[PDB]
Order: C-alpha cells, then structure tokens, then sequence
C-alpha cells in the first residue's frame, strides 16, 4: 500500500478494490509523504517534505503533475515519484541535491527552477 | 461485448473491453476530507452484474470519508464526471451516529446529504496487505439496506445494520462474543471445495445472536478467480456477497442444527 511514517492501509469490501491511507494526526498526502508540521529543512534539504510551496520572488510553484513540469525531467510521474517526494502537489523539493530546496516556476513561458524561501533550521 | 474505462488510482486510465459474464462498468471513489483540504481517489473498471450503486460516509475525528460506487451498462458510461448529478437541499437532513475503528472513535454526529441514506453500523471482523475498518458508523446506503443482516464463522463476523430513524444507528459497540448462544449449530469452512471445506474441515460452531439460519455459499473469489465455498450461521443474508469479495454466487440456508453438512450438499 505504502502509507508511510506509521500510517495505515484501508479498504473497504463494499467499495471494490479502493484501498487508501489511514495517517498519524500529523501527516498528509494520499501515503502520508507530507510532513505537514515542518518548518524548514535540515541539510540541503534532500529529505525535506513539509509543505512550503512559493519561490524567493513570492511566485507559486507548479505542482508536480502539471503538464508541464511532466516535461521536466523531476515529475509526479516517475517510477520513483514518492521516494523523491514528488506527488500531486506543488511542495518544495530537493530530488537532485542542490543546495536546498527549490520548485518549478512559470516565469514568462518558461518552467523555471527556483529556490523556495524556507531556511535550515540552523 | 461491452466496454468500460480502467482507470487505476493515479489517473492512468484506458479502455477495457470487458470479460463475459461483467455487464457494468463502474465508478468507485473515495473523498478524504479534512480541514478545508481533500485528497480524492478515483478507480474505474468494468464490474460483475450484481453491483449497484453505492454510498457510505463516516467521521474520524475532524475527518470524513466518503466512498461511493456508481454503476452503469452502456459503452464507456463511466467517463462522465461536469454534467453535474442531482443536488439536494432538505429542512431536516437525517443525523446519525458515526465513528470508525481506525482513530478508534468506535462518538461524534452526522448529517446524511441525501434522502436516500440511511444510519449505519458496518462490523467486519477478521477477514480480508489492506484491511477493512473493525467497526464503522455512519451515512449511505448499501445492499442490505433496510433492516440489518449478519453472518458469523470460524473465520468471520459480518453485521451491516441498516436503518432510517434518527439517530438509530446508536448503542454499544457490537462484538460478536457479547452475542447470546443462539442454541442452534451449524457447520464452518471456508477455502477451496476439496481443499477447505472437506467433510472433515468443516466442524459444528455453536451459532449466537440473531445468527440462526445455517448457509453455505457458492461462488468465486481470488487470488484467480477459483471456485469458493463458505459454511456459517446467518440472518437474512443472499446478494450479500461482497461481504466475501464472492461474484457469481448462490446461497442457502436451513432452520435446522447441522442442516449445512457437506453431505448434505
Ligand atoms: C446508478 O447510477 C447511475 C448514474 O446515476 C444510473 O444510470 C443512469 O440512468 C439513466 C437512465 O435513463 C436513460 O437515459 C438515457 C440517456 O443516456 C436514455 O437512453 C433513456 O432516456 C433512459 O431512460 C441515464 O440517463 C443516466 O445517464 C445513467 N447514468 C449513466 C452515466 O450511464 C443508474 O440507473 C443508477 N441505478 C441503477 C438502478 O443502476
């Protein structure tokens, strides 16, 4: 099933096949992947998963199954989406290593990377 | 001949053209709502006839849950999604009692949306990687609806109590053991035909509560799709087969202790 971090695996038998996510009280995201409490990152932000979404000029990232960032090479869509922590959201990211984390950004007509705003929480 | 849509969770979708014997496509979806925010899944398919339309929604302490299951027989009638359904408004919506097992709750209240929906109390125990919830209360409507029906083994205790009254779905936590012995007793296996419910697999259960019928059950169940008997004590349990994940299906039940012997057919 893959709900992460303590959550829990659910079905139902009138309902088909569904099976979803039971999650701690502090965790999001359909396998609970979104640590919906942090604050800032430790590192360079590798395993960073809160939910900052918005880029140093202020500007929204694109989520990661936007038509256009499935064009970029870091996408929803990937074999390997959930352990970069890429999902149907628009959430800070690091799945390259850079420094710290960052988003794809409409500026003009291009899906620019753009660091977000959150600090380490050194 | 038939087609449907496929549509695994993520959104990844096709057209399926389905088995013999499957005369539905269908829609199920399950809509996770907390805090403002809502994750929604969607799952389409082609289906098995005795499906029908669906709904059962509960309250897990600041969050809801809503499944619902839509089904039709028309080529690719599970595309549709902004031609918008039927939208309700009443003075005095239905409230019910509604928890699950998963916060163990199972409590708070809840207002049915729909006219249609009744109270409920859905217990699953020890049958059928992911997990039906123990106990769940709460808004919908499903197969047994009304009345309230129930079915009990060596393996298993299903209750699905259905009812329209306010509030009605309230009391204690039912759990099998607080049942009184029903007095009568009938047979028990599950599994495979000769491999699960051979005359000398199945053995006597001393049945409880409103659990008096004998039954035994025929159909197909997985990992395949292999043939699958099932031997208990019932209510009025009959179409009630996904309380089994069991298609193609014949029950039967006797008044009468042991009347469920394999020998006995
Ligand atoms: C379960 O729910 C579904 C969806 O709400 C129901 O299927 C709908 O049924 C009506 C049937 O009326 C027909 O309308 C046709 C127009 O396409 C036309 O051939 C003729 O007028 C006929 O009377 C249909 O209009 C809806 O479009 C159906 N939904 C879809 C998307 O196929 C279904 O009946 C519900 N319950 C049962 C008993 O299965």
């Amino acid at each position: 099933c893959d709900c992460l971090n303590g959550g829990t695996c659910v079905s139902n038998k009138y309902f088909s096949n569904i099976h979803w996510c039971n999650c701690p009280k502090k965790f999001g995201g359909q396998h609970c992947e979104i640590d919906k409490s942090k604050t800032c990152y430790e590192g360079n932000g590798h395993f960073y998963r809160g939910k900052a979404s918005t880029d140093t000029m202020g500007r929204p990232c694109l989520p990661w199954n936007s038509a256009t960032v499935l064009q970029q090479t870091y996408h929803a869509h990937r074999s390997d989406a959930l352990q970069l922590g890429l999902g149907k959201h628009n959430y800070c990211r690091n799945p390259d290593n850079r420094r710290r984390p960052w988003c794809y950004v409409q500026v003009g007509l291009k899906p620019l990377v753009q660091e977000c705003m959150v600090h380490d929480c050194a | 001949s038939l087609r449907c849509m496929q549509c695994k969770t993520n959104g990844d979708c096709r057209v399926e053209e389905c088995a013999l014997g499957q005369d539905l496509c269908r829609t199920t979806i399950v809509r996770l709502w907390e805090e403002g925010e809502e994750l929604e899944l969607v799952e389409k398919s082609c289906t098995h006839s005795e499906k029908t339309n669906r709904t059962l929604s509960y309250r897990t302490g600041l969050k809801i849950t809503s499944l619902t299951e839509v089904v039709c027989g028309l080529d690719l009638c599970n595309q549709g999604n902004s031609g918008r359904a039927v939208t309700y408004s009443r003075s005095r919506y239905l409230e019910c009692i509604s928890c699950g097992s998963s916060d163990m709750s199972c409590h708070q209240s809840l207002q049915c949306r729909s006219p249609e929906e009744q109270c409920l109390d859905v217990v699953t125990h020890w049958i059928q990687r992911p997990k039906d919830d123990r106990h769940l209360r709460g808004c919908g409507y499903l197969p047994g609806c009304p009345g309230s029906n129930g079915f009990h083994n060596q393996d298993t205790f299903h209750f699905l109590k259905c009812c329209q009254t306010t509030k009605c779905n309230e009391g204690p936590i039912l759990e099998l053991e607080n049942l009184p012995q029903n007095g009568r007793q009938c047979y028990s296996c599950k599994g495979q035909s000769t491999h699960g419910c051979s005359s000398e697999e199945t053995f006597l259960i001393d049945c409880r509560g409103p659990m008096n019928q004998c039954l035994v059950a025929t159909g197909t169940h997985e990992p395949k799709q292999q043939s699958y008997m099932v031997r208990g004590c019932a209510t009025a349990s009959a179409h009630l087969g996904d309380a089994f994940s069991m298609n193609h299906i014949d029950v039967s039940c006797c008044t009468k202790s042991g009347c469920n012997h394999p020998d006995l057919d």
